[PDB]
């Protein structure tokens, strides 16, 4: 049970101190029905070559670090053939493996809460006083695959408390305990389908609850990879490429 | 099916019985744009000349695959083929001959049969559409429909160098509408004596 | 009527000049003793005619050295043919050290002794030799320096022959050997138009643009014989 | 089924280049009910002297030509012996069998739209500033068997869109493909019986969609002549001829 | 017999006036086996989205044309999924089904000779004299999807008799007979699989034997066009994507 692997198209991750997995919502990544769906058009399945891990970039934890997010749909539109997909398609429908990974040693310390939060949606700080009407950038509420920093990851950058962002599916990275969290999120949506490009799903929030330390000597070097895998990916409504 | 005004140009007193058809000639052979028209339905353009799209006008949304026939009154020897594609949301109107091919497509060729049916497919993200307008509610635009030259509009010597395509437009079995409204349009301005 | 005679083997097997190497005393043509010859039947039209009748083929071979003096005189001299296939060594003298043939097929005969025979399978990497290949044998900018490789299929080489008087001295007379070519257990593929102007050269199908010949005969009238 | 024969009476029409048969709103014409009927008279069913084929006036196909119209009832009211029992009569009621026929060639070229329009009602330009309440003549209402020429096509001379008009049992003349058009329409009123001369059940309409076309040498008359057999005829109320 | 329909992939194409379909050699495009095949890493095997039909560009017939040709892995190189795939792997494979198109009327004549030439290797004409040993230049000896046109077709610009050039898979179109031809090639190489890229395996050659004719009047313009589906593909060998 500390032990797994993940294999799922060309790509297989590996484990030896694990803390089981997550189902989303008790419910795995499906097709959609054809009852739920209203598009026509007969959708692309291509599986293996989009439905496997892709490994997005890697943060480092420092004694001082706030948190990041990463949107969804978004991180992959770039990467692969998911990408060009995502890009040729109006519609995209998929689920998610998400698997990130930190490892450190026997002597270091901290708790990373790695969650999900269904349609993350990002507030300003609204020029201090809260007089001022302002809006994220493009930049913030769709930071690609470099993910974004938390500026106040107290509350979320949303206004609403982090302590009670467990009843979201979620998992811990407590170093003396495993070294990666394992999620698998279905496709939630009110609709059958949507854009790949203007909407995200999902938001993915790794932040330290518990300070990350140690004794000088130690590797302070301590990255955390996000390593993901759609699956189940459906696309519809095919024409030429668009980036956004 | 009825006559959809993919010519809707003139305005002319005198010319508005050329907006039921649109020409179609011999050219340079250069795979050259012939027409292009919105498919969507409740939006103002050629399809506000159909039953179809007068219909609409009295529900707010609609879902269902379209299809659009086009006749060819030619004369019997006159030759030609063309490329009728359908652009899903998302693509501009296609520059060339070689993108709007990368659509939903048919070639049809003239002969006998002086009819080709294009079908426009139920092609959403959601399972309905409410009507598409200039701005946001472009969220809801259908695609877009543009003629090409296959090859091109041959003819022997004797023959008109000038022919004229007809389009009749209608939805298909699987078309559904909801939630009714008034049309965009009454047809009266001081009081009816 | 038989329809035995018109069978590939039948058509093919029959040995013919495919090779000629000169090793005279003075000159500027191999005077040294030695000669290095590349295996290439495209160098005679006979043969080559023949075989370019067909785009690919499969075949073992029977090789037949003939060896005399420029009059035809046969000589009591001591002669050693190497084969050298591609990567060998390929020596560059009478003494070289590659005559040591360790592992390369020599063949040791005077010319007082019928000509050399040996049998040859099909060693080419791929499945049939080439007479045309329409391609490039690598990849990168094709610029006009590097023309030069176009239609050249490395499949096709099979290495050198070579030749020398098995001494350490100048041989007292000057020798020629003529190369014939039987070809065994024929495969072929693929038929083609067969050549209609000259040859010449080698390694491509060019040819005189100002002497384009007709295929055949011409005459006055089409209405006269 | 490019070749067929309507026989009729003791009239035959020919075809080797015809589209099928249109039956107007699925049915086929049938006498009256007894229990449809309201007349006690016994009436009049002549059969073979008036169902038959009536050949009305010609007309010639002009680059520039617009369209004409008949009104039923009335193109046979004073033709034939059906003519004769419709004014006798005071009540009529029958369906028809109408046989538009044009042929050109192969190197000429255009399309014509024969439809049916019930309860075909003409408007007038109303002066054209739309002011004068005017009405159109006996002369254009009721045109007889040399028909009438509409002068707005665009909108049927009543205000309607002719590119709906194929919402109505309808046929087309492509030159390239037949060369007549046929259309058998049901006794269609809101009543069994009616008179044949004061009411016109519908309105044959035949409007060059595609103009006809052709080079300097082709035959330049083309004609298109029409065609009509009553079917099932009745007629009750006897009394001495009305014109009108 | 002179009517039929190619349907591969999402793409139709319809004839009326074929003469017969030709397989070259007589034999279907297969897979490779798995006795002939030497590359250990497994296939991919796109199916409907590279093996359907591809109209190339189109050429005018003029009464003094020459003729053309085109290499064929190649003319595809850069179209569609088939080109991406072309492109993104090292090794490749397939068949075709190649359909030329060209119609006119009952007034005009002419022949076009439609020929599969395997390894169509060009040559020059040695700077006129024949002592110059030039050679054809990278657009002529894989011109894409544009075609070239032949300089002297008597020798097809290779100093072979265009003569016998049927004893290729081939098949004519003489204006008063059929207006297309149908060719289907299995994949012919030397090699199990081969670059799309370096090597050509065949040409296809569309050569007027007798010339176009008719009278002034008849339209001038008559276009020959070229549409081609690959059957069969296969690709291996996958890296970043390479255009030569």
């Amino acid at each position: 049970d500390r032990v797994a692997q993940l294999t799922i198209g060309n790509s297989t991750i590996t484990t030896q101190e694990a803390a089981n997995i997550i189902v989303g919502y008790g419910e795995w990544p499906s097709y959609c029905s054809d009852d739920d769906a209203t598009a026509v058009d007969k959708p692309t399945r291509p599986d293996v070559s989009v439905n496997r891990f892709y490994t997005l970039d890697t943060k480092l934890w420092e004694k001082s670090s706030k948190g990041w997010y990463w949107k969804f749909p978004d991180v992959l539109t770039e990467t692969g053939v998911f990408g060009q997909n995502a890009q040729f398609h109006y519609l995209y429908r998929s689920g998610f493996c998400i698997h990130v990974q930190c490892n450190a040693s026997k002597f270091h310390q901290g708790a990373l809460l790695v969650a999900i939060l269904p349609e993350y949606v990002i507030g300003t700080v609204a020029g201090g006083t809260g007089t001022e009407d302002s809006h994220p950038p493009y930049k913030q509420t769709q930071p690609g695959a470099d993910g974004f920093e938390l500026q106040h990851p107290y509350v979320l950058d949303a206004g609403i408390p982090i302590s009670q962002l467990t009843v979201c599916p979620h998992q811990w990275i407590n170093l003396r305990t495993n070294n990666c969290a394992t999620i698998i999120v279905p496709y939630m949506n009110t609709l059958p389908f949507d854009s790949a490009l203007n909407h995200c799903n999902f938001g993915l929030l790794v932040v330290p609850i518990s300070p990350l330390d140690f004794d000088q000597g130690a590797t302070p070097v301590i990255p955390i990879t996000i390593t993901l895998a759609p699956m189940c990916s459906e696309f519809a409504g095919l024409r030429q490429a668009v980036t956004q | 099916e009825t006559i959809l005004e993919v010519n809707n140009v003139p305005t002319n007193a005198t010319s508005l019985m050329e907006r039921l058809r649109f020409p179609v000639s011999a050219q340079a052979g250069k795979g050259e744009l012939c027409a292009v028209f919105r498919a969507d339905p409740g939006r103002d353009g050629p399809w506000q000349s159909t039953m179809l799209g007068q219909l609409c006008g009295y529900y707010t949304q609609w879902s269902g695959s379209l299809e659009v026939t086009f006749m060819f009154t030619g004369s019997f020897m006159a030759t030609g083929k063309m490329l009728i594609a359908y652009t899903p949301p998302g693509g501009p109107l296609p520059k060339d001959r070689a993108t709007a091919m990368l659509g939903t497509h048919v070639i049809w060729d003239f002969g006998l049969q002086s009819s080709v049916t294009l079908v426009i497919p139920w092609i959403s993200n959601t399972h309905y559409r409410a009507h598409a307008r200039d701005g946001v509610f472009d969220y809801y635009t259908t695609g877009l429909v543009s003629i090409w030259y296959q090859t091109n509009y041959v003819v022997p010597i004797g023959a008109p160098n000038t022919a004229y395509i007809i389009a009749l437009a209608a939805a298909q079995k699987n078309f559904t509408m909801k939630l009714c409204k008034d049309t965009s349009h009454i047809l009266q301005t001081a009081s009816i004596q | 009527h038989s329809t035995a005679e018109t069978t590939l083997d039948s058509f093919f097997s029959r040995a013919g000049l495919v090779g000629e190497i000169d090793l005279p005393l003075e000159g500027t043509t191999n005077p040294n003793g030695y000669a290095n010859w590349d295996i290439d039947i495209t160098g005679y039209a006979q043969m080559r005619r023949k075989v370019e009748l067909f785009t690919y083929m499969r075949f073992d071979a029977e090789f037949t050295f003939v060896a005399c003096t420029p009059t035809g005189q046969v000589v009591p001299q001591l002669l050693q043919y190497m084969f050298v296939p591609p990567g060998a060594p390929k020596p560059e003298s009478r003494e070289s050290l590659a005559w040591q043939t360790a592992t390369n097929p020599s063949v040791f005969v005077k010319l007082t002794d019928p000509p050399a025979q040996v049998s040859v399978p099909f060693m080419s990497p791929a499945s049939a030799y080439q007479w045309f290949y329409d391609g490039y044998p690598t990849f990168g900018e094709h610029k006009q320096e590097k023309d030069l490789e176009y239609g050249a299929c490395p499949n096709n080489m099979m290495g050198t022959f070579s030749v020398r008087n098995v001494g350490s001295s100048k041989s007292k007379y000057p020798l020629v050997v003529r190369i014939y070519m039987r070809m065994k257990h024929v495969r072929a593929w693929i038929p083609r138009p067969m050549r209609n102007q000259n040859y010449l050269f080698k390694a491509n199908p060019n040819y005189a643009g100002n002497s384009i010949k007709p295929t055949g005969t011409s005459r006055t009238a089409i209405t006269t014989l």
